[PDB]
RNA sequence: GGUGAAAUUCUUGGAUUUAUUGAAGACUAACUACUGCGAAAGCAUUUGCCAAGGACGUUUUCAUUAAUCAAGAACGAAAGUUAGGGGAUCGAAGAUGAUCAGAUACCGUCGUAGUCUUAACCAUAAACUAUGCCGACUAGGGAUCGGGUGGUGUUUUUUUAAUGACCCACUCGGCACCUUACGAGAAAUCAAAGUCUUUGGGUUCUGGGGGGAGUAUGGUCGCAAGGCUGAAACUUAAAGGAAUU
């Protein structure tokens, strides 16, 4: 269910005699045998897991995490990073690039491992046939297919109903609209072509 | 004993700009400008704008003892129009008549190296 | 409208002790009030002197020095090397056509863990006796001078701190024996050296910074 | 003998998903089936197996990457950018 | 006698024709 | 450049081509230098410079593989590390 | 049909095109030879330099001029009264 | 903020500007010249690597292996097309504010595709020196790029050994200039556009009035846009070139 592949690398554990088999996200241009520097006084270096506190601007990061102690939140996709514009000394934060283009702000205590996560462009080649759709989504939910609302039954949704076929109100749904009404486009500020 | 400053005349087109302060350039004074005494929309960069803009930046320079204060003319700088305005000549005799001591001079236009495609394409503007 | 002046202080600069001079002017600097501490951010500042005011001098009109601010004590604030650069206006003289422009630039590194970025400009003169019109470089002895000038500097500048690389800059020594060393190559008139910009530096290093003006 | 004159590797499709759609599968296929090198060996042994999975049969390395290609420009790219930056704070 | 806008309404021409042998054929 | 001392000695001095011919030929007294791709296996150069040191022989450092090694040297295939028992008409062993 | 080479160009390159300066009538240049006028204009213009030099709060110094080279004159200084129109008396200089 | 004048737009949430920087993309300004390379298009930071190319010198080699090109292959500006990366400035479309009787044009601000790169197409331009390639001769001069030769040449030190910078005289290969026209051209002009009625050195390609028309159709390549080959019917006595008042 995940096109972007997962590490699983072994770690030591520094308090008894045992050895912790970790999952991480499978970045690009690491491979098996090579050595994870887990740390802050690491070098920068794919697939280290250097704080964002610790490393430059500039710097490409993935696997962020949101706080300290959540241990993964942001880029999680694979072909997804994010890009640090700045910090700011005093109460410690860092200036992200969210792979949406949006703007977010957080501690400088937020690991993350450097590098782009492998399978990057998994969506250039379509699907071509329904059973490539249908292995696809089997892994993942019971998703597919999707049925147009349009050609519907006038108590089966709102969308439907009518010899015809129309939607026939606004298809643009409030963000205080009631649960059932938010069918077809929530707080819609645009549409039409971008 | 006296005391310097920076004004950093910036002479561009349709407008003058005064800007006397510090040094060090994280504190500064006398906001005034060319279209401060003027409401015309066509004789900020002439030189009488210049000359009153000048005379109030003077003015309020010596607000607690501020006797001398540096320059450093510029241009309007990018890939507009590389040349100061008419109306730089006329902001930096104003104050210097008025007293105000004046030294070390210094063009800090910027210009770039053959980069940023400046306004308006390949014919560029027609009359 | 508050008082601005009445809610700012002003305050006094020294040079460092590579330059002789030791005033270098008066900051306007608000009062450092509890709710906002103005006086730590004093730290990120710079300040720009001509370095014929900072020797006394006439020859030193077309260099000047910016002086960042590392230090501040009681109205007294001490500064440090931030880097120089010769003012365009000057240095659209020597610059002509009919003559050949070099320019080489380095990475070397000092013993005091500063990075530099070093560089220069040598011209070819119009020598005594000449006919010719325009007196053009034949193209590779820039090739052959890039690599001698940037191996010429970085010999000098390593195994020498910034203390006394400062100290035989402002003499301008530098480009006394590029000329000699390099008289079988070209005339090499107008040897004024460039910018130097200083990238990363070490931590506060409390006390050997004082020094500069003990 | 070059049956197929510039349909190539997409003829198992047949004449319909019209011409893009096969076109640009075959295009992806042509980079997603090619023979690559392991880099610490350099023998032409490199193989795809599961989406982002580059394994070999003789250099026995997997190497992870995009899902067709071992090593696309933005990896080229990031490498160089942080590599600079890496030499730039090591500095 | 501008060349290139009759020149290019000579292609339009051209689009038109195309379209309307294409129609038969 | 490297290519063109390795074809002289390719064509003059004698030569032992892999690992183990490259082993015995140093452990045995006879190679003067070895030459080793940047492709290696660390721990494959590693224990090379370690018999190289241990029997007092001259190791040099080279960036790239082992095809374009094997087509410096004048042989097709690839090539992992190299010795030359004798320069011959050579002088690498002198210089570099 | 006059101008035989037009420019300066004889040999092969095309260099490149600069952006035109101050013009309102800028435009790809043919190359960049064209009509220079290079300006070495004071910072200060004449008269009024007593009062500077008063005004100076240290004596001697100063006194430099704005340096630029300019090719803005392309083929409508003729507006701006740069280029004069001449005739067959052209043979003077290039 | 801008224009000849205005206006849209941004401004107590601080516009614009300044000082400390940091990030992204693009270019290689000043040096830049009737100065240089590449077959052409084209090339204008530093350094390393790889191969290739012109000229120079040769008392070294082959031996006429040679010049031009139907059919035929490779490069090929900008723009355009496919799929990624990137997407800072500018910016086909478009959204606005003018001036205008009218203005979806010139003028100001945003702004998608595009402008940069990757793999594969597109095979076009005022792609012009509007002047094909090879070879020989013909009035002179000066400057310049690369190389070479000779003059205790003037310089550079450790005056002097050398190198390199230049001087003088010359040579070859060039890009090219200045005065004149033996000669050609209808003239503009040409050191070739001369050596063509005193007609013939070798070779390839193109045109027989202007429109129709680079159009119809037929083939051919191309994802498409488009490229190559390429008419006829019908109409007119004028179209066109150089200089004069």
């Amino acid at each position: 269910g995940r096109g972007a592949p997962l590490a699983k690398v072994v770690f030591r554990d520094p308090y008894k005699y045992r050895l912790r088999e970790e999952i991480f996200i499978a970045n690009e241009g690491v491979h098996t045998g090579q050595f994870i520097y887990a740390g802050k006084k690491a070098s920068l270096n794919v697939g280290n897991v250097l704080p964002l506190g610790s490393v430059p601007e500039g710097t490409i990061v993935s696997n962020v995490e949101e706080k300290p102690g959540d241990r993964g939140a942001l880029a999680r996709a694979s072909g997804n990073y994010v890009i640090i514009i700045g910090h700011n000394p005093d109460e410690n934060k860092t200036r992200v690039r969210l792979p949406s283009g949006a703007k977010k702000v957080i501690s400088s205590d937020a690991r993350g491992v450097i590098g782009v996560i492998a399978g990057g462009g998994r969506v250039d080649k379509p699907l071509l046939k329904a059973g490539r759709a249908f292995h696809k989504y089997r892994l993942k939910r019971n998703s597919w297919p999707k049925t147009r609302g349009v050609a519907m039954n006038p108590v089966d949704h709102p969308h439907g109903g009518g010899n015809h076929q129309h939607i026939g109100k606004a298809s643009t749904i409030s963000r205080g609209a009631v649960s059932g009404q938010k069918a077809g486009l929530i707080a819609a500020r645009r549409t039409g072509l971008l | 004993s006296q005391v310097f400053g920076v004004a950093r005349i910036y002479a561009s087109f349709n407008d003058t700009f005064v800007h006397v302060t510090d040094l060090s350039g994280k504190e500064t004074i006398a906001r005034v400008t060319g279209g401060m005494k003027v409401k015309a929309d066509r004789d900020e960069s002439s030189p009488y704008a210049a000359m009153l803009a000048a005379q109030d930046v003077a003015a309020k320079c010596k607000e607690v003892g501020i006797t001398a204060v540096h320059v450093k003319i510029r241009a309007t700088g990018g890939t507009r129009t590389k040349t100061p305005g008419p109306g730089g000549q006329a902001a930096l005799r104003a104050l210097a008549r008025s007293g105000l001591r004046i030294g070390r001079i210094e063009d800090v236009t910027p210009v770039p190296s053959d980069s940023t495609r400046k306004k308006g394409g390949r014919r560029g503007r027609r009359l | 409208v508050v008082d601005p002046f009445t809610r700012k202080e002003w305050f006094d600069i020294k040079a460092p002790s590579t330059f002789e001079n030791r005033n270098v002017g008066k900051t306007l600097v608000n009062k450092s009030t509890g709710l906002k501490s103005a006086s730590d951010a004093l730290k990120g500042r710079v300040v720009e002197v001509c370095l014929a005011d900072l020797q006394g001098s006439e020859d030193h009109s077309f260099r000047k020095i910016k002086l960042r601010v590392d230090e501040v004590q009681g109205k007294n604030l001490l500064t440090n090397f931030h880097g120089m650069d010769f003012t365009t206006d000057k240095l659209r003289s020597m610059v002509r056509k009919w003559q050949t422009l070099i320019e080489a630039n380095v990475t070397v590194k000092t013993s005091d863990d500063y990075v530099l970025r070093i560089f220069a400009i040598a011209f070819t003169r119009k020598q005594a006796n000449q006919v010719k019109r325009h007196s053009y470089a034949q193209s590779s002895h820039i090739r052959a001078i890039r690599k001698v000038i940037s191996e010429i500097l970085t010999k000098e500048v390593q195994g020498s701190t910034l203390a006394q690389l400062t100290s035989k800059l402002i003499p301008e020594v530098i480009n006394k024996e590029i000329e000699n060393a390099t008289k079988d190559i070209f005339p090499l008139q107008n040897i004024h050296v460039r910018k130097v910009k200083l990238l990363k530096q070490p931590k506060f290093d409390v006390g050997a910074l004082m020094a500069l003006h003990g | 003998a070059k049956r197929t004159k510039k349909v190539g590797i997409t003829g198992k499709y047949g004449v319909r998903y019209g011409s893009s759609l096969r076109r640009q599968v075959k295009k992806l296929e042509i980079q997603q089936h090619a023979r690559y090198d392991c880099s610490f060996c350099g023998k032409k042994t490199v193989k795809r197996g599961a989406a982002g999975i580059w394994t070999c049969s003789c250099c026995k390395k997997t190497v992870a990457g995009g899902a067709y290609t071992v090593s696309t420009a933005a990896a080229a790219t990031v490498r160089s950018t942080i590599r600079r930056l890496r030499e730039m704070v090591e500095a | 006698m501008r060349a290139k806008w009759r020149k290019k309404r000579t292609r339009r021409l051209k689009r038109k024709r195309r379209k309307v042998r294409a129609r038969s054929k | 450049s490297i290519n063109q001392k390795l074809a002289l000695v390719i064509k003059s001095g004698k030569y032992t081509l892999g690992y183990k011919s490259t082993v015995k030929s140093l452990r045995q007294g006879k190679s003067k230098l070895i030459i080793i791709a940047a492709n290696t296996p660390v721990l494959r150069k590693s224990e090379l410079e370690y018999y190289a040191m241990l029997s007092k022989t001259k190791v040099y450092y080279f960036q790239g593989g082992n095809n374009e090694l094997g087509t410096a040297v004048g042989k097709l295939f690839r090539v992992g590390v190299v010795s030359i028992l004798e320069a011959g008409d050579s002088d690498i062993l002198t210089t570099l | 049909p006059k101008k035989r080479a037009s420019n300066g160009r004889n040999k092969k390159g095309r260099g490149h095109v600069k952006p035109v300066r101050c013009v309102n009538c800028s435009k790809s240049i043919p190359k960049d030879k064209a009509i220079k006028r290079m300006a070495i204009r004071n910072i200060v213009e004449a008269a009024a330099v007593r009062d500077l030099s008063e005004a100076s709060v240290y004596p001697e110094y100063a006194l430099p001029k704005t340096y630029n080279k300019l090719h803005y004159c392309v083929s409508c200084a003729i507006h701006a009264r740069i280029v004069r129109v001449r005739s067959r008396e052209d043979r003077k200089n290039r």
